[PDB]
RNA sequence: UACCCGCAGAAGAAGCACCGGCUAACUCCGUGCCAGCAGCCGCGGUAAUACGGAGGGUGCAAGCGUUAAUCGGAAUUACUGGGCGUAAAGCGCACGCAGGCGGUUUGUUAAGUCAGAUGUGAAAUCCCCGGGCUCAACCUGGGAACUGCAUCUGAUACUGG
RNA sequence: UUAGCUAGUAGGUGGGGUAACGGCUCACCUAGGCGACGAUCCCUAGCUGGUCUGAGAGGAUGACCAGCCACACUGGAACU
């Protein structure tokens, strides 16, 4: 029922008295395809041990987001360390156009039609962090009508 | 002078003519004044392919525009079919 | 200094909204009343009162959701260093039509949703996002 | 402007039935269908993110026999037409003249149905169009000319597609040896497992 | 009704002629800032009534010299 | 950064 | 001449580049930091899918590669849409003209702006729906577009006088 | 890493001049004109409707088509 996808694998090391001891970092995302994305992070000695620990954190740290029939409500800015994220919802049937980092986030939510462009740094771990937090401050026409207080055409 | 003539457009081995008003010092595809109509010599002649407007024709003939013999054949048959 | 007083007004709104302040005060003017009364009629704020006639002091009542900012962000668009003007069909929307764009025309201060029935354009004041 | 290699070798490269033969002999009784062509066909290959857009493109193009110069021109038209991109992509692929003959069943294979269009046998409203890439307009009626009715490639093909299911938007008449292309097909009327969004993204970069 | 310009005078030393400067506000084609652009014209002054800094109304005429193409109508404000 | 600075001199393309 | 009738028989009609990653495809032998390869990363001194060859495959196609040039990628001259404590960058500091900008209330002008309308923005190109050449390219009907400029009549909230 | 340039030059009278207005030309009279919103000098370039690239804003350029200007071995001049 959960839809998973590996993003990137990067071998890192730690320096000791006897020399160097390597390890692995794995970034994964999961989702149900209906507006729930949970990303995790893993640190282990072995590569299938590395991707599994990222999946174990991925069951929690999973949020909710308001979709509009499989696309965004409105374009929203994303800001991070070096990942200037600018998305925009498209018309019906345009398809997913994004980098390989953003495609893992957008597929597991069920999102189909979005413009996407990342400016600045191209680190795949920094792009997805602003991508998740850019969706939670992205708001719905119903919850801004709980602010404004009117059941008129804007809903 | 102010004259009424044709301008050959269309691809090679596919002749087509534009009905424009121009000066004698210009070329065949030269500097015209206004577009009047069109002519298709490779028309099937069961449908569209020749249409002009006598209102813009009588506006310039009364001012003294000369007419070539090829364009005047369309003038001599616009009253037979219509 | 205080050369853009509308930008000074937007600074005092955005700070107290985020810093959990209950109410803010600011020096009043004619144009600041013509903006806050529109925001009162668009559900972003609650109430405004005038105090003083030789020193006009405007007050704004804030608005929250569960202690959360109703006005998440607001953006000054035109400025004394660069004036911005649009026509009746080039009116920009905020969040694809969710937020409103305060545009003052000859028929008073209204939104771009209200400028459709009016059919006018002019100076963009702020993107109420 | 064609492909002269083995037919089911393309299905050995992909792993998907492409209707490249008739249907009398089974798909697995000729070759191991999940074996890649060559030395390491039993070895499982890695599938990258760039692959799933490329392998989906190769699946559709080997069905219709459309090369890269013409398939990009179809994307030039599918972008300019309004509506959905993938729905307009299927309109150019199914509206091909060699596909209309094949889905009615006058040709047993798509390679045979292309030759029946090419070698002067198909009438389109009483007119012979000898190219296989004709965009067929709606509300047309196609037929076989008077000299090609006696050919055995029509006699042997009217029973193989009759065993299989027929499309809805076509009206196949075998006694008069004619057909009708009624309307434009839809997404759900065609193969649902073919994902048209995988191909558009490769031409979207 | 006819085409008519308005401006002020920056030079009046020559006889039967004055120099009228015209300022205009232009949206810049790249940035949009309204910039004062100076248009310095030479206007035929009959009887030499225009001084320095006079807001004046001018209209269009035939070319009277190598540089002049404008003539005078009336002075709006003189010598304030 | 200032638009009024670019009135005097635009951005110098290399 | 296109077109069309008739004849004979698959007979007259497929190649190039790549194959470590980027980027589609894996093994084997030969050579031994020599030879070579190469756009980047950097490959090869005794096991090289990266060199040379073979096997097999991939991507294209009557074309396929390479070189040179322009833009894009490059938000890498950042108006849209960048920075300046230490990554390149805030003049050593201060005065001040020209220039830019300017609190608040009212009246007036309608300058900027906005609304409407006229005239104009040649045709061709691009876009919309069509038609035509067996198809496409291509040709072509009308419309839209050409966000421009000039003038008149308006509205007065903001900017200017 | 071009800041002052310019005496038929700027303006006026009169005469002359071309198809037409005009330092277009001549005598006289005035000392102005231009210019930090780039005068002047040096280098480069035919320009535009457009093509190409780009989500757009922008960017690079001006072959074929069309419009205009200039040029016809080099330089100068007039006739018709
Ligand atoms: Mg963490
Ligand atoms: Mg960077
Ligand atoms: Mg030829
Ligand atoms: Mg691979
Ligand atoms: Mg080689
Ligand atoms: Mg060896
Ligand atoms: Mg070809
Ligand atoms: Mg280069
Ligand atoms: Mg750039
Ligand atoms: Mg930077
Ligand atoms: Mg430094
Ligand atoms: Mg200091
Ligand atoms: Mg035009
Ligand atoms: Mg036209
Ligand atoms: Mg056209
Ligand atoms: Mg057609
Ligand atoms: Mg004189
Ligand atoms: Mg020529
Ligand atoms: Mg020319």
């Amino acid at each position: 029922e959960l839809q998973e996808k590996l993003i990137a694998v990067n071998r890192v090391s730690k320096t000791v008295k006897g020399g160097r001891i390597f390890s692995f970092t794995a970034l994964t995302v999961v989702g149900d395809g209906n507006g729930r994305v949970g990303f995790g992070y893993g640190k282990a000695r072995e590569v299938p041990a590395a991707i599994q620990k990222a999946m174990e954190k991925a069951r929690r740290n999973m949020i909710n987001v308001a979709l509009n029939n499989g696309t965004l409500q409105h374009p929203v800015k994303g800001v991070h360390t070096g990942s200037r994220v600018f998305m925009q919802p498209a018309s019906e049937g345009t398809g997913i156009i994004a980098g390989g980092a953003m495609r893992a986030v957008l597929e597991v939510a069920g999102v189909h039609n979005v413009l996407a462009k990342a400016y600045g740094s191209t680190n795949p771990i920094n792009v997805v962090r602003a991508t998740i937090d850019g969706l939670e401050n992205m708001n719905s026409p119903e919850m801004v009508a709980a602010k404004r207080g009117k059941s008129v055409e804007e809903i | 002078m102010v004259t009424i003539r044709l301008a050959r457009h269309g691809a090679k081995k596919r002749p087509f003519y534009q009905v424009v008003v121009a000066d004698s010092r210009n070329a065949r595809n030269g500097r015209f004044i206004e577009r009047v109509g069109f002519f298709n010599p490779i028309a099937s002649e069961k449908e569209e392919g020749t249409r002009l407007d006598l209102d813009r024709i009588a506006h310039w003939v009364g001012q003294g525009a000369t007419i070539s013999d090829r364009v005047a054949a369309l003038i001599k048959e616009v009253n037979k079919a219509a | 200094s205080m050369q853009d007083p509308i930008a000074d007004m937007l600074t005092r709104i955005r700070n107290g909204q985020a810093a959990n302040k209950a109410a803010v005060t600011m020096p009043s003017s004619k144009l600041k009343v013509a903006i806050a009364n529109v925001l009162k009629e668009e559900g972003f704020i609650e109430d405004f009162k005038v105090e003083g006639d030789t020193k006009p002091e405007l007050e704004l009542t804030l608005k929250y959701f569960q202690g959360k900012a109703v006005v998440e962000s607001i953006q000054r668009v035109s400025r004394p260093g660069l004036r911005i003007y649009k026509r009746k069909d080039e009116l920009p929307k905020v969040m694809a039509g969710l937020g409103i764009a305060v545009v003052s025309t000859s028929k008073g201060v209204m939104t771009d949703r209200a400028a459709r029935q009016a059919g006018l354009g002019g100076e963009i004041i702020c993107y109420v996002a | 402007a064609r492909y002269l290699g083995p037919k089911l070798k393309l299905s050995r490269r992909e792993g998907t039935d492409l209707f490249l033969k008739s249907g009398v002999r089974a798909i697995d009784t000729k070759c191991k269908i999940e074996q890649a062509p060559g030395q390491h066909g039993a070895r499982k290959p890695r599938l990258s993110d760039y692959g799933v857009q490329l392998r989906e493109k190769q699946k559709v193009r080997r069905i219709y026999g459309v090369l890269e110069r013409q398939f990009r021109n179809y994307y030039k038209e599918a972008a300019r037409l309004k509506g959905n991109t993938g729905e307009n992509l299927l309109a150019l692929l199914e509206g091909r003249l060699d596909n209309v003959v094949y889905r009615m069943g006058f040709g047993a294979t798509r390679a045979e149905a292309r030759q029946l269009v090419s070698h002067k046998a198909i009438m389109v409203n009483g007119r012979v169009v000898n190219i296989a890439s004709y965009q067929v307009s709606p509300n047309d009626v196609v037929s076989i000319r008077e000299k090609a009715k006696k050919q055995s490639r029509v006699k042997a093909a009217l029973e193989l597609a009759e065993q299989r299911e027929k499309p809805t938007w076509l009206e196949v008449d075998a006694g008069k040896m004619e057909g009708t292309f009624k309307r434009k097909p839809e997404r759900s009327d065609l193969s649902a497992d073919i994902n048209e969004h995988l191909i558009v993204e490769l031409y979207s970069k | 009704k006819i085409r008519t310009l308005q401006g002020r005078v920056v030079s009046d030393k020559m006889e039967k002629s004055i120099v009228v400067a015209i300022e205009r506000f232009v949206k810049h084609p790249i940035y949009g800032k309204f910039i004062k652009r100076t248009t310095k014209l030479h206007v035929h002054d009959e009887n030499n009534e225009c001084g320095i800094g006079d807001v004046v109304e001018i209209r269009e005429c035939r070319p009277l010299s190598k540089t002049k193409s404008w003539t005078l109508v009336r002075v709006v404000e003189k010598a304030v | 950064a200032t638009v009024n600075q670019l009135v005097r001199k635009p951005r110098a393309r290399k």
